[PDB]
């Protein structure tokens, strides 16, 4: 799953 | 929390991040916001983890149960009731509950009293951030508003982050590594979003030079994920 | 609750332990109870994993806070005010009444109306689960009779057990793992501890010959608890 | 930590 912040 | 005083609820919502209970911790926070005086770097932080939490835990059941639905409503699935669609609704309200109370503590009063550049931006990358959860699970009428009001507040703070933050700031790398999701996963922009991860990181790493160790290991790690993303894609 | 469907309830406290929803998976398994009629297997199983998982976080984050009041009670710690206490309390608060409500549901009217063995020693062995769980962070007049009220619903479930089911039972195994972590945890029993854990261990370990594939697994798997206990107290 | 059921 892509990475957020 | 009107009776509690500020400190306080600073200090019970760090107690709370101990414990790993976000939900204390996000209503700590609250009533620390509502006290109506500006918040600092670390406050800033405890907020927007204790929201972040919470979303998150309730973000990740509403993919289950719309995973869920969306294979009850297939070709060969056997008519189960309305529950799967209720439940879904019903923690989608939750969520669409929590966004709206940061929305609204950002909107009362905390972006119009934020004039350092370092706390706008952050706000601003908060209040993007929310309306892109708000954006996953819309599905009419009002979704182009929502949509437009997260990429409204995300290019503001990358307009100002770009004016008066170095480009290894690591709340200008996080901006962008969520604007650059906001554009492959909401925007339906994949290009944009690669490129815009590929420039961060470029620009980021040119300037590692000027940072001391700790610095450089805070900005690393978020250049990493920006990689992770732009490996993902690619 | 009172106006949902006990079938929809049931449904949707499976989809809410998909979406790992712990809290909404006890409310609706609380309607259900409340519903009045008597819980099959799968449902007894549902309404325990819920409570189980919800208690077990609240639990985690008593015994956070109590170490670190504990830390802040020591000698050479600096007075940091009321707040630890103030928030341990409201913890300890939620968590007793969380049991509460179990024991309600159990008293109103799950055990008297559960005639077979395997349903009167589930509720038994939930009884004084939860009467232990309140005895972890009880501290005056009442911790006797709570821990007595333990011991009583542990008893009662051991001696219906032993009389009506076999030694390889899953309920019976977790019965007495839980009863031995109370005799070494609560009642300050460490060799009544362990010799019930290895009493237990032994006794299913000669009937494992009786049972299918499955069965042995189901029993094994529980065994393996009562022999990591073992191997930590010895 | 000590397993429990
Ligand atoms: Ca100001
Ligand atoms: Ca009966």
């Amino acid at each position: 799953r892509r990475m957020s912040n | 929390m009107g009776s509690m005083e500020r400190a306080s609820l600073i200090q019970k919502a760090k107690l709370a991040e101990q414990a790993e209970r976000y939900e204390d911790m996000a209503a700590f926070m609250k009533g620390a916001v509502e006290k109506g005086e500006e918040l600092s770097c670390e406050e800033r932080n405890l907020l927007s983890v204790a929201y972040k939490n919470v979303v998150g835990g309730q973000r990740a059941a509403w993919r289950v149960l719309s995973s869920i639905e969306q294979k009850s409503n297939e070709e060969g699935s056997e008519e189960k009731g309305p529950e799967v669609r209720e439940y879904r609704e019903k923690v989608e309200t939750e969520l669409q509950g929590v966004c709206d109370t940061v929305l609204g503590l950002l909107d009362s009063h905390l972006i119009k009293e934020a004039g350092d550049a370092e706390s706008r931006v952050f706000y601003l990358k908060m209040k993007g951030d929310y309306y892109r959860y708000l954006a996953e699970v819309a599905t009419g009428d009002d979704k182009k508003r929502i949509i437009d009001s997260a990429r409204s507040a995300y290019q503001e703070a990358m307009d100002i982050s770009k004016k008066e933050m170095p480009p290894t700031n690591p709340i200008r790398l996080g901006l962008a590594l969520n604007f650059s999701v906001f554009h492959y996963e909401i925007a339906n922009s994949p290009e944009e979003a690669i490129s815009l991860a590929k420039t961060t990181f470029d620009e980021a790493m040119a300037d590692l030079h000027t940072l001391s160790e700790d610095s450089y290991k805070d900005s690393t790690l978020i250049m990493q994920l920006l990689r992770d993303n732009l490996t993902l894609w690619t």
